[PDB]
């Protein structure tokens, strides 16, 4: 099911893809995205979750979050986990994908925005699927409205097209969270004789009452969750019920009804009700990303990956690609803070790769830390 | 006047120097008398049949276009981060 | 019954406000916003915003959350910025939609 799609339209773009079932493992699918198509171990995991709703965001939100997430994603090797399809921010996130892969004149750090979107959504499905080795499919872009079926994204250089599932139909959700869970497990090859795990953050712009399920899912993985602010949906009410600070079901249901009309159901309302209050109930996964107070998304991502690692272990070894991220970033601050502060433990070994790695890329603040911390 | 000028000395020499360059790049390969040689060679390539202003592919001129659109975006992204780390902003 | 109503009732103090534009465009917004979120309402006040070069009063108020606007229902205003010489305003409906 490997095959190459060639982009009609405004630029000639080229796409791999691999149709898989919602019963496949999601270690055959990590292992031909490494092997099989050559993408390296990525040092960042972006998911986007939500963005397709009629719902789109403010140019100025959409803009910002695009570029500070490509920018976030430039320094190291960045994999952007989104829905593939031609529609909603993932369209913008894999322009500004494009854009930066065209500007980029170090091809060693690669962003890649893989799509894993399904397979009864795409248009002209039948026409790529030839899929011939020597001739590789020959799909057209069409914009589309909000509607039901899109095409795939042409600035989207891998996509995993998931079959829908007989048994129920959310095999698109049970597949993401699967391939984020088997990544979040991944531990790469670090420096010598070193092994690092991968950094997998959620980021939800505009969520409807439908990903709940998956979020939860997710939450209960151990992977952290950023949230939009102003993103327009479920966004505004988990950044409300934090800014309030408790969460009932008084209170809680009020938002879900004011936020969302059409929703009106009591057992699914209830179900709702209880999803947002375990989500909120754990809430060290969570992080609020405003904009306007913020500004700068490698330093929300950052805190919320320093935030998820400490509340689940104090090891150094599993500090280690938090404290590479820090050091690409030059968040020197942050690293001080959290990372090398009394409740972690450094050792002299730990911090032979890193300090290479800030030696090489010229971080003398973070050489000094490190002299600083052992 | 010499010190008006000398304050912007290497501008003015720069230009000066761009001008030469020009002028002698559009040039005939030989000095006059000998130039007629030249003259006659083109002169007859006109009868019988650029390092600078190019025109490039669409992809490539494409792609120069977005590089520069970038690198407009973090050159305006510095000015802003400059600015409000300023004294008087911070004030 | 005066004070109970109000959000129709605003306090310029000269030594504090100082500046009558900005406490005009405040009440008006804010009775605005008591009375409805269509922006079909708020273009008067938008209107006002723009002529008095509050940009930063349009953007807490006016744009946001609670409001939706449309490309549609900024053209009018779009012209006005564009014609007036307001470029934060032009900026702003731009960013909007
Ligand atoms: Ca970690
Ligand atoms: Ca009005």
């Amino acid at each position: 099911r490997l095959g190459d799609i060639d982009f009609t339209g405004v630029s000639r773009t080229r796409g791999k893809f691999v149709r898989v079932t919602s019963s496949t493992d999601p270690a055959e699918i990590y292992q031909i995205l490494t092997k099989q198509w050559g993408l390296a171990p990525p040092h960042l995991v972006v998911a986007l979750m939500g963005g397709d709703e009629v719902a789109q965001l403010k140019p100025w939100l959409r803009d910002t979050l695009r570029k500070g997430l490509v920018k976030a994603a430039q320094s190291t090797g960045a994999w952007i986990l989104t829905s593939g399809l031609r529609f909603g921010i993932t369209k913008n996130l894999g322009q500004a994908v494009r854009d930066h892969s065209l500007a980029s004149t170090s091809p060693k750090v690669r962003v890649v925005a893989i799509g894993i979107a399904p397979w009864n959504m795409i248009q002209n499905r039948d026409l790529l699927l030839s899929a011939k080795p020597d001739h590789p499919a020959t799909y057209p872009t069409e914009d589309l409205p909000y509607g039901a079926v899109y095409s795939l994204d042409c600035n989207h250089s891998h996509f995993i097209l998931v079959d829908e599932d007989p048994k129920r139909p959310g095999a698109t959700g049970e597949m993401r969270v699967k391939m984020l869970k088997h990544i979040s497990l991944q531990r790469t090859g670090y420096g010598g004789t070193g092994s690092i795990e991968i950094p997998v953050l959620c980021l939800l712009v505009h969520g409807e009452p439908r990903i709940l399920q998956k979020m939860y899912k997710n939450i209960q993985n151990s992977i952290p969750w950023l949230i939009l602010a102003g993103s327009g949906g479920v966004a505004d009410i988990l950044v409300t019920l934090m800014d309030r600070g408790c969460w009932d079901a008084d209170i809680v249901q009020e938002l879900l009804i004011n936020t969302f009309p059409d929703g009106l159901h009591s057992t699914e309302i209830t179900s709702w009700t209880k999803l947002i209050q375990r989500i909120l109930d754990h809430g060290h996964l969570l992080t609020v990303h405003d904009p306007e107070q913020d500004s700068e998304l490698d330093t929300v991502i950052l805190k919320a990956l320093v935030k998820a690692c400490k509340s689940q272990s104090q090891e150094a070894q599993d500090f280690l690609d938090e404290l590479k991220l820090a050091v690409a970033w030059n968040r020197v601050d942050i690293a001080k803070s959290e990372i090398f502060s009394g409740d972690v433990q450094w050792s002299a070994q730990d911090l032979e790769e890193v300090m290479m790695e800030a030696l090489v890329n010229d971080k003398p603040d973070f050489v000094r830390l490190f002299v600083d911390n052992g | 006047t010499f010190q008006v000028v000398q304050e912007n000395a290497d501008i003015f020499w720069k230009f000066q120097r761009y001008n030469l360059i020009v002028e002698y790049h559009s040039r005939p390969a030989l000095a006059p008398p000998f130039i007629i040689i030249s003259h006659i060679t083109q002169a007859l390539l006109s009868f019988i049949k650029d390092l600078l202003e190019r025109e490039l592919p669409s992809g490539l001129d494409q792609k120069l276009m977005t590089w520069e659109t970038v690198q407009k975006e973090n050159y305006l992204a510095k000015l802003e981060h400059e600015h409000r780390e300023s004294s008087g902003e911070r004030l």
